[PDB]
């Protein structure tokens, strides 16, 4: 279970609790959450200490469990009392409840850990010093490689985050400057021969140092966008950029300082092809380059909004405004009505372009103020919450179904947490004592076995003679030809549809606005399935007797009753009322 | 022995309506045309007129239970 912004648990206190050994001091606590083991998690203050208080009201909470239990050598609900221990039922209550449990814990880290590789603000910096080449061809492969569709946009991804790194190198903090090791120590292939197949060229480069200066790219988000426009065609009015972008001389001349300032060391078009993936990942010469692309992803990654500094770029990046427009509304109309009805009266025509007019004015207008309104709405669980809707762009965002199974995982498993309850805890004796005094009677006392369920309803609409006959022997078999299988599925799912919608009816019965409505929906299902029947009923006697065949078990069942003017009430009969009554409570909402 | 406690749900749904009438809805009572009496005539004894209205009278009524009456216009 998550939210936007929510703090979720990567460490696993419990194990070491267990054993018995606690933290006092700060001191101790950080010593608690540092990863022996290659990768580095930093934290910002506030995780670190959120985190840290609830170290604490663990503790706590174990010590008075403890203690609790060494003086009885839960507590419980209000009115209840608890079954002894040894008993069957307490047994299997506390069994349930640490499976819930475990099965909690194990969600909320994982929740943590998709939290920790989308690279969400409280877990600031992944850091890479001690990894060898099996973490980092391993960590390359599982967060890189995988997600990719091109395998081209890699190698961009990789000179660029070198280019940026190599630019902003003051700004960055101490803790950065191991990578800068491996940025200086890039092997190049020689400009145009063993190294041309395993590595890039300078050439490339020194094309996205030009991108870099020119687009003033500070961040792995702004590369992101960046990189997935420069290629196309429109890419100058794209990749327009806020602050206007700077003027190829002075671009093209701070490149020409750099390249040459870097020779006595030791318009540029888009680059060309570079080698095939696997050589960066499998070949010892690119293991730096490897190094900074892992670093590129993991840190280097900043909220910011990179639509305020592309404005035009929001549109091709994620999908565009509908407010926002890139013949007249009558002839539209006229090409869908076809040429088979007459064409619109023009009054009629006249008006509806004045209405689109009309409507074209309001867009415009309402444009702007929706969508301050709309981020002002979401800032202030509260009906507007998410996995992900936050202000920022952020190009490693989760997929919202990884995070929805877990959600769904969790709540099977709260629920099962919440059975255990009366496994565990009882009512007074004398209470059950009372409570077998009205005894259970079948007539009144009972649920009636006809609740709404959704195969009591496809039940009862399969059990009607002529739907029985369709599906059996009606239909051309199933198996054996394609419109067989065809007609089957159709007939099937339109069934299915009726049936959702009774089932929907008779659930929602005693509430009147909701009721209207979903009758609706029965309407336009029966509807369906009638015509459906209606059809397949004519092809059977159509299509071209012998005694006891396919079309005289037809004619025997007589006439269809069609699903439409059926009425059936909340329990899926027909009803005891006068027509007019039934009519009446059936009727459409206004 | 117990095994269980469970919620006691029964079905209290009224649906069907019955009211009959009382008895005493049916029964009789005295009712009356009215008009507006224009005058009146009592005799027993000795006579005495009343005369609340004087018009052309279009009605006339005589009653003789205990004193002669005669209701005018009534």
């Amino acid at each position: 279970i998550t939210s936007r912004g929510q703090f979720n648990p990567i460490h696993n206190f419990s194990y070491a609790m267990e054993r018995g050994v606690r933290a006092r001091d700060v001191k101790a606590f950080e010593k608690l959450i540092t990863n022996p083991g290659p990768l580095r998690v930093a934290y910002t203050p506030d995780y670190l200490d959120w985190l840290h208080r609830c170290y604490k009201a663990k503790g706590t909470y174990m010590d008075a469990r403890a203690v609790a239990e060494k003086k009885f050598n839960g507590a419980p609900p209000p009115g209840m009392f608890l079954r002894p221990a040894h008993s069957f039922r307490r047994l299997a209550g506390e069994l349930k409840r640490r499976r819930a449990q475990s099965i909690l814990d194990e969600v909320a880290r994982a929740q943590g850990m998709l939290d920790l590789f989308e690279r969400q603000p409280h877990f600031p910096a992944i850091h890479i010093d001690r990894c060898s080449r099996f973490h980092l061809v391993e960590l390359f492969k599982e967060m890189v490689l995988e997600r990719s569709l091109d395998s081209n946009m890699i190698w961009e991804k990789a000179l660029l985050y070198r280019a940026i790194l190599s630019e902003r190198k003051p700004s960055y903090p101490t803790s950065f400057h191991y990578i800068f090791t491996a940025v200086e120590d890039t092997v190049f292939a020689p400009t145009i021969h063993p190294l041309a197949a395993k590595c890039p060229t300078l050439e490339a480069y020194y094309y996205y140092v030009y991108l870099v200066k020119k687009y003033y790219i500070d961040n792995a988000v702004e590369a992101h966008v960046v990189l997935r426009c420069h290629r196309e065609p429109n890419a100058a009015d794209l990749l327009f950029s806020n602050p206007p972008p700077k003027d190829d001389t002075e671009i093209m001349k701070a490149v020409e300082l750099l390249r040459n300032a870097d020779i006595q060391r030791g318009p540029p078009v888009l680059p060309g092809a570079y080698p095939p993936i696997d050589m960066l990942w499998r070949c010892e010469e690119n293991l730096p380059l490897l190094k900074v692309l892992l670093f590129g992803e993991f840190n280097l990654i900043v909220s910011e909004n990179p639509f305020v500094k592309f404005p035009s770029a929001h549109g091709f990046l994620t999908r565009p405004y509908s407010t926002d427009s890139s013949m007249s509304l009558a002839n539209v109309m006229a090409e869908k009505r076809g040429h088979l009805l007459p064409s619109l009266p023009r009054n009629t025509a006249t008006s509806i372009d004045a209405r689109a007019q009309d409507i074209r004015r309001l867009q415009q207008k309402h444009h702007r103020d929706d969508i301050v309104s709309f981020q002002k709405l979401l800032r202030t669980p509260s009906a507007f919450s998410s996995y992900s809707d936050w202000s920022y762009f952020n190009p490693r965002a989760v997929r919202a179904e990884e995070r929805d199974r877990l959600t769904r995982k969790a709540v099977e498993a709260l629920k099962l947490y919440d059975s255990a309850t009366n496994d565990i805890y009882r009512h007074s004796f004398e209470d059950v004592q009372a409570c077998h005094t009205q005894r259970v009677t079948e007539r009144d006392r009972t649920m009636p076995p006809y609740l709404p369920t959704l195969p009591h309803f496809v039940a009862i609409i399969k059990k009607d003679p002529h739907i029985s006959f369709l599906l059996h022997i009606g239909l051309p078999d199933r198996n054996s030809s394609e419109e067989g299988s065809a007609k089957h599925k159709e007939l099937e799912k339109r069934i299915y549809y009726l049936a959702r919608a009774l089932y929907h009816t008779a659930l929602e019965y005693h509430n009147e606005t909701v009721r209207r409505v979903n009758r609706q929906k029965v309407n336009v299902a029966a509807s369906l399935l009638d015509n459906f029947v209606e059809q397949e009923w004519t092809t059977i006697l159509r299509d071209k007797d012998t005694q006891n065949d396919k079309k005289q078990l037809a004619r025997r069942l007589g006439r269809y009753m069609l699903f439409a003017n059926r009425s059936l009430d909340d329990t899926g009969f027909p009803t005891d009322a006068r027509a007019d009554d039934y009519t009446r409570w059936m009727a459409p909402p206004s | 022995m117990f095994l269980i406690h469970f919620v006691h749900y029964k079905t209290i749904l009224q649906k069907y309506t019955f009211k009959f009438k009382h008895i005493f809805l049916s029964i009789d009572k005295y009712n009356s045309l009215f008009f507006n009496i224009s005058g009146i005539l009592i005799w027993l004894n000795i006579i005495h007129i009343n005369i609340i209205l004087i018009k052309y009278s279009f009605f006339i009524l005589i009653n003789n239970f205990e004193y002669l009456i005669i209701l005018i216009s009534t």
